[PDB]
């Protein structure tokens, strides 16, 4: 129900769902923010906020279009969601002004006010969104000095040198066709999307990608840009996880779920199958906490990232959830395996199936980039449902006992004990 | 009268205590080797 | 150390049947005006621990009136017991008057508690 | 200098970052270090308590 | 299908552990015992009672520890 | 709990340390009950000879005996002090109880 | 919390020799207090171990403490420790007295 | 072959304490006997022995 | 032990006058050189003892830039002598840029504890 065909060039992927409204063509390339060196970094969120601007989006408004992109760490794609009945003009569209001479994009004018702006929401990011900038210090210092501990959306030193030159030299470099997927969501059907692929001429370049040096090695470090003028205290620390195409990827996200995400202010969260809620629930040692699988293409990461208020007792907040981590390989049970089991195909059925058909396009486009064809809702369901607590208990034991952590924080974390202590409390001596 | 047993058993205290000795300086050098090599970056922050 | 559910169901498994209650009542009514505890103006319900995770609930869920008197009534009996007299016969406390006020908090608490020990301890069918 | 640009650490560093030969090389140090102090304190130990067993003049006069 | 209840039933336990603690950690504790058993095994090495009872009876380690004093030249 | 468990710690020590303080006068009571006392303290199977005469430092209750039991009568007092500051820690981090089991939080006294 | 930090005796030992928070870039010269502790531990314990068998008359001090050279299992080692640590002691206290009157810790707070 | 040895070893730390406790078994008794042994050989002719079986000689 | 006033008197008094300042400045120069605590990375208003008030009060009066660059020197200095080495050669502190950022606030705190003691112990005319 989610086909894929390869052509002369490029490789469509669909899937037609009859009942949504809004049928979304766009193209998913193959080449995020990893793909390129530390100097010209920021080049793909500035050809995303190219992309996105006045010119290129009153274009699109003007024939009814809504544009959209996506850019993560391996894959960055281009969405332009539409009607039913107007699609063609949807992928002409993409064509005209992407595909082919994007010389109405890049010019002095429309390049100097979109670096402006991404300058300006770039160092508003770097200020005033704390979570996901120590989640990128974590990926920044767990793979570091290797090509996948890129800033996603770039960095301010290395966004003030760049001119149309690297643009170009990225979209001759990245933007080609053997790197190159296009996707349809929403309620197209697979062949009329590429008859009118087929019908008009729609071919990006013919070369490869660069293929790079290093691989995505784990380094286990520690950073902390602690400032205490912040309210609270937002730490994360992850191991090496399984990446993509892993036989170990769907236990690492159920060895994720069983200890879930959680929220000390909603009555509904402070109730729920973990056991670690009835040690950080007397004195309050944490606001929330998320346990998060990335899996990128070479490796990837495993953790939880936390935020504090009580910024006294954080080693202990780190101590009682690294014991319940140790719990996986010693003496994990087989009723949050199963609660585990119906959490995680609830939560990638809200994932896989939404109501967004762009969100559907950058999953499909992702995992038909890496894979070669999607596999379904059913079989990722039986895959989970097959999954033993002897096989968690193995790949805790593979990944998660001993295994060097990357600590990344911010705020008031002198509470927060330094490094060789919470490294090896990974391991406990048997209680 | 003892001599020999001193002597004997300083042998065997001296030889175990140096090894330890030894051993310990590695033990210290490789759990202090997170703290000797961190390194501090300081950028002045923006003034309010 | 015991929990008040099971003092609950032996009491009202002897309450309820009435050949046991009549002979067991009787002894009850002159253990307890044999003990002394309202001679120096208390309930009951204050002479129970204070220091277990259940107790200390069920005062949190008290009503604010009947928090009130009954730290007088803990104070006063702490004071007449300090000078080594007993309350006089007008403040003694009447055996109509010996209402558990305090037994359904604690009733619904440990029932409660009880639950999350028994939830969190479940097994599905493998 | 910006704040996600580490600094060198190369001359630090070691070129096969295993998990399993560093772990198990620094685990072997510590277990000889406390192979070698149990078998001190075992001696150091048993010639405390040695000392309070029969004086000589009283194996003598046995 | 559909499901109407949850068919599931309570563990054994008694507050503090259940029989799925003891029985994920009776192979680690059978093992702290033979550790512990080895641990005052060479801790009481001197005793000589277990000394010639049981630190002789081992195989090739058994001549190292007796050592031949001819019976004519102790003092008791 | 931690309080009674440190009590009785020190009541045994205490015991100890009067059976050492009157076996170290050396009367007639004082040595045929030390003697009595490790007696019965020889009746463990297989190790029970083995801890008597170290006990003993000798073959019956004797002047390394006598020694012993002086060097111990001073020592185990100076256990029972800092076991005292045990009781009193365990104490003080919960407070005294009252003769009425009722709480004690809402009129206090220093 | 943590039951190291929670018990009382525990969130002591804690507090001094576990999470106690230090400076970062004291040398091998503040570790003469830990030897200091480790030295007078040694001296209380092997002087006990002696003076289970030194008898403190004036006929019998010199014959006892040649009576512990001579005839007592490993005596020579207990009086031999004896008399060197308190040498050694008495080294390591005049280096941690030459420490803190170099580095200027009889200053200001303490 | 790493990853055995490990696993074997230093995974758990009863297996640990375990191997560290009879290595200090025989390293112990083997080191007692071979120090023993030197000691008594550096010194030929001047231990009671060597002595008792000239005069008996 | 010994207040700034009394330090800034002498010394303003020995810099001032023409005979003793070229002779003993450049001791004072080979002196501040010898003492090396400018190789760790160090202005001399870091090496300043701060368990008194006045230090207290002076170092919360401090501007929010200094205080920073301040903190980052003294846990430089910590790093540098913990490595036991010395920073390198481009980055010791260059004796054109050990300016006094705290002895003003030193000054002025001083100046008011000592009116302050001075206006406790005041006599009226008698
Ligand atoms: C002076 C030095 C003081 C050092 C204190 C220390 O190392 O504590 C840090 C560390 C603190 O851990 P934590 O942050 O509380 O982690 C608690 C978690 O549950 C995780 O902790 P855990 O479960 O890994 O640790 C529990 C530990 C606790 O062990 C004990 O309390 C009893 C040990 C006997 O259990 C054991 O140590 C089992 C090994 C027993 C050793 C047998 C061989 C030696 C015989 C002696 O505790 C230990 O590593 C235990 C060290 C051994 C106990 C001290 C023995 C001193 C005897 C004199
Ligand atoms: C009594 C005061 C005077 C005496 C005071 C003595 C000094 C103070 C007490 C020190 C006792 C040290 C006990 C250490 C307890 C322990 O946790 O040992 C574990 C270590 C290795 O532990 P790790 O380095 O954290 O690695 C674990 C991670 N894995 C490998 C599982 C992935 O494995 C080892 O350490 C190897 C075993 C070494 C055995 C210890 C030798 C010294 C024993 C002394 C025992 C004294 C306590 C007696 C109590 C009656
Ligand atoms: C004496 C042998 C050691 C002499 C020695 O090594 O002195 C040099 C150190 C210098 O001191 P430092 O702390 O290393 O300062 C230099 C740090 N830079 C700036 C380089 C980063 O100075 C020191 O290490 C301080 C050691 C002084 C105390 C130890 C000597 C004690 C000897 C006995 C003194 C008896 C005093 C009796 C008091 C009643
Ligand atoms: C104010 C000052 C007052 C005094 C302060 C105290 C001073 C103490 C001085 C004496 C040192 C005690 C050593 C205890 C070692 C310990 O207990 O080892 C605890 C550590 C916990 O390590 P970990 O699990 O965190 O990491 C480790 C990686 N996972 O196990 C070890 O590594 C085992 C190392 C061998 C232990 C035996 C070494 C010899 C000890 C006996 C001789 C002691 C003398
Ligand atoms: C705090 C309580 C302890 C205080 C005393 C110990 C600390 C100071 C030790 C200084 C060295 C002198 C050794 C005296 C004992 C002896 O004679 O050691 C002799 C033994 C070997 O002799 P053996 O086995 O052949 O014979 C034994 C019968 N005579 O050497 C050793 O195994 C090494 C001893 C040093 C290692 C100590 C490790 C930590 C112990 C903590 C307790
Ligand atoms: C780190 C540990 C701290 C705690 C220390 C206490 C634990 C000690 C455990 C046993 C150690 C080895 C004993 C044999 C060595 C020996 O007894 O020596 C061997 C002696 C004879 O020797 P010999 O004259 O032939 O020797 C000549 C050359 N030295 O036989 C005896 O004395 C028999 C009596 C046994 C005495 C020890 C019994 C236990 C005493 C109490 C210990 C407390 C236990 C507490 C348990 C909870
Ligand atoms: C027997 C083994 C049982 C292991 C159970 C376990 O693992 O103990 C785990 C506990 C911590 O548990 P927690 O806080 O994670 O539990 C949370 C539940 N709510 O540590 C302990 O009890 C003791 C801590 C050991 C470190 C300190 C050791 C100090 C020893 C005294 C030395 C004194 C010398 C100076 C005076
Ligand atoms: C050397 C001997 C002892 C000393 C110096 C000592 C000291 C004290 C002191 C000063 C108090 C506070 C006063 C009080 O509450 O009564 C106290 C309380 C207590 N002691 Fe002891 N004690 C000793 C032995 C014991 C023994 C043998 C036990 C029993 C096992 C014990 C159990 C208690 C208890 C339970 C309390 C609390 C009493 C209460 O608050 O109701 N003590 N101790
Ligand atoms: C503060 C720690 C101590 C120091 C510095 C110390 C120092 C000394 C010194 C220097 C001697 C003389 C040794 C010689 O003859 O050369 C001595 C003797 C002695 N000490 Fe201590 N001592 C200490 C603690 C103790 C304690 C606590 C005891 C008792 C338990 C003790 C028992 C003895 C005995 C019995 C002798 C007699 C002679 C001998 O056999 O060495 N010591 N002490």
């Amino acid at each position: 129900a989610e086909v894929t065909q390869l052509s002369n060039g490029i490789v469509v992927a669909t899937e037609h769902n009859p009942s949504a409204h809004t049928a979304s063509v766009g193209v998913v390339f193959g080449s995020g923010a990893a793909n390129e060196n530390p100097y010209n970094n920021g080049v793909s969120n500035l050809w995303k906020n190219i992309f996105l601007s006045k010119e290129n989006s009153a274009v699109a408004a003007k024939e009814g279009l809504a544009l959209s992109s996506n850019i993560s760490r391996d894959f960055q794609s281009y969405i332009v969601s539409s009607l039913p009945g107007s699609t063609d003009k949807s992928l002409d569209f993409l064509n005209q002004s992407f595909i082919q001479q994007k010389a109405n994009l890049l010019s002095s004018s429309n390049f100097e006010a979109t670096k402006k702006s991404v300058l300006k929401q770039v160092q508003d990011f770097e200020e005033n969104d704390h979570p996901n900038r120590v989640l990128e210090h974590l990926h920044s210092t767990a793979f570091q000095n290797t090509p996948l501990s890129l800033p996603t959306r770039g960095t301010l030193e290395s966004l003030e040198n760049l001119v149309v030159a690297d643009l170009e030299s990225f979209a001759n470099n990245h933007f080609l066709n053997s790197n190159a997927v296009v996707v349809g969501t929403g309620n197209i059907k697979h062949e009329d999307l590429v008859n009118s692929i087929e019908s008009k001429n729609l071919s990006l370049q013919t070369g490869t990608k660069p293929v790079l040096k290093k691989k995505a090695a784990f380094l286990g470090s520690e950073v902390r840009l602690r400032d205490d003028t912040l309210p609270k205290a937002w730490i994360s620390l992850a191991v090496e996880g399984e990446p993509v195409n892993s036989p170990n990827y769907f236990v690492a996200k159920l060895a994720a779920q069983i200890f879930g995400s959680y929220n000390a202010f909603e009555p509904a969260s402070r109730l729920q199958g973990i056991k670690l809620l009835d040690n950080i629930q007397e004195y309050q040692l944490c606001d929330n906490f998320n346990h998060f699988s990335l899996s990128y293409k070479d490796s990837g990461l495993w953790g939880f990232s936390t935020a504090t208020r009580n910024v006294t007792m954080i080693d202990d907040l780190i101590h009682f959830t690294l014991k319940q981590w140790n719990r996986l390989t010693i003496s994990v049970t087989d009723t949050e395996v199963e609660r585990a089991k119906s959490l995680l195909k609830l939560q990638l059925g809200q994932l896989y199936e939404s109501g967004n058909p762009v969100n559907d396009a950058n999953l499909l486009g992702a995992e038909v980039l890496i894979k070669g064809s999607k596999l379904s809702l059913g079989e990722a369901f039986k895959k989970i449902d097959a999954i033993t607590v002897k096989d968690v208990k193995a790949w805790a034991g593979k990944r998660l006992w001993d295994q060097d952590i990357a600590i990344a924080g911010t705020g008031q974390i002198e509470g927060l004990l330094d490094y060789m202590r919470i490294r090896s409390d990974m391991s406990m001596m048997r209680w | 009268p003892e001599h020999d047993e001193r002597k004997r058993l300083g042998l065997k205290t001296v030889i175990i205590l140096s090894s330890l000795y030894l051993l310990s300086i590695w033990v210290k050098k490789f759990k202090w080797a997170g703290i000797k090599t961190r390194k501090f970056v300081f950028n002045p922050p923006k003034p309010r | 150390p015991q929990s008040f559910t099971s003092i609950a169901r032996i009491g009202d498994y002897i309450l309820k049947s009435p050949v046991l209650s009549k002979l067991c009542v009787p002894v009850a009514n002159q253990f307890i005006n044999l003990a002394g505890y309202k001679k120096l103006g208390l309930k009951f319900d204050d002479l129970i621990a204070e220091e277990n995770p259940i107790m200390q609930t069920a005062l949190r869920r008290l009503p604010e009136d009947e928090s009130y008197a009954r730290a007088y009534r803990i104070i006063r009996a702490h004071q007449t017991e300090l000078t080594h007299h007993l309350l006089p016969r007008n403040e003694w406390i009447k055996a109509q008057e010996d209402v558990p006020y305090l037994l359904p908090y604690i009733l619904e608490a440990e029932a409660a508690a009880k639950e999350k020990d028994e939830l969190d301890n479940i097994e599905v069918s493998k | 200098k910006s704040t996600y640009r580490t600094p060198n650490f190369d001359d630090v560093l070691k070129e096969n970052n295993d998990a399993d030969k560093g772990r198990s090389y620094a685990y072997f140090m510590v277990g000889a270090m406390g192979l070698l102090s149990s078998a001190g304190a075992k001696s150091t130990v048993e010639t405390f308590i040695s000392s309070m067993t029969a004086t000589a003049d009283v194996l003598a006069m046995a | 299908a559909y499901t109407s209840h949850l068919s599931s039933k309570t563990g054994l336990h008694f507050g503090r552990l259940s029989l799925r603690s003891l029985t994920a950690y009776a192979p680690n504790l059978m093992l702290w015992g033979g550790a512990s058993m080895l641990g005052l095994f060479v801790f009481t090495e001197g005793w000589p009672k277990f000394q010639d009872t049981l630190y002789k009876k081992i195989p090739l380690l058994g001549p190292t520890l007796e050592d031949h004093t001819p019976p004519e030249d102790k003092p008791n | 709990v931690t309080l009674w468990n440190v009590g009785v710690i020190i009541f045994i020590l205490t015991i100890a340390t009067a059976f050492l303080g009157y076996c170290c006068v050396y009367g007639q009571m004082s040595h045929w009950g030390a003697t009595v006392i490790t007696n019965l303290f020889s009746a463990i199977p297989f190790v029970g000879n083995d801890i008597v005469s170290w006990l003993w430092g000798g073959f019956s209750v004797s002047n390394p005996t006598i020694q012993r039991f002086f060097a111990l009568h001073y020592l185990v007092p100076f256990i029972i002090a800092a076991m005292v500051i045990m009781h009193l820690m365990a104490l003080h981090i919960h407070g005294s109880s009252n003769p009425l089991g009722i709480t004690g939080n809402l009129d206090r006294i220093p | 919390m943590a039951f190291r930090k929670s018990n009382v005796y525990l969130s002591l030992v804690n507090s001094y020799i576990i999470d106690s928070p230090q400076p970062s870039s004291i040398n091998y010269w503040w570790n003469m207090g830990s030897l200091l502790g480790l030295c007078l531990v040694i001296q209380i314990v092997t002087g006990i171990f002696m003076a289970m068998h030194y008898s403190s008359n004036i006929e019998l001090a010199f014959s006892s403490v040649e009576h512990i050279m001579r005839d007592v299992h490993n005596g020579y080692i207990l009086r031999y420790l004896h008399a060197n640590g308190a040498s050694f002691f008495f080294m390591v206290m005049f280096m941690h007295m030459a420490k803190g009157l170099y580095y200027g810790s009889y200053r200001s707070p303490r | 072959s790493f990853s055995s040895l490990y696993k074997t070893f230093f995974k758990r730390n009863a297996v640990f304490v375990g191997t560290i406790f009879a290595g200090a078994f025989v390293f112990q008794t083997v080191f007692d006997t071979a120090i023993t042994s030197w000691y008594e050989n550096h010194n030929k002719g001047k231990l009671w022995k060597d002595v008792k079986a000239r005069i008996a000689a």
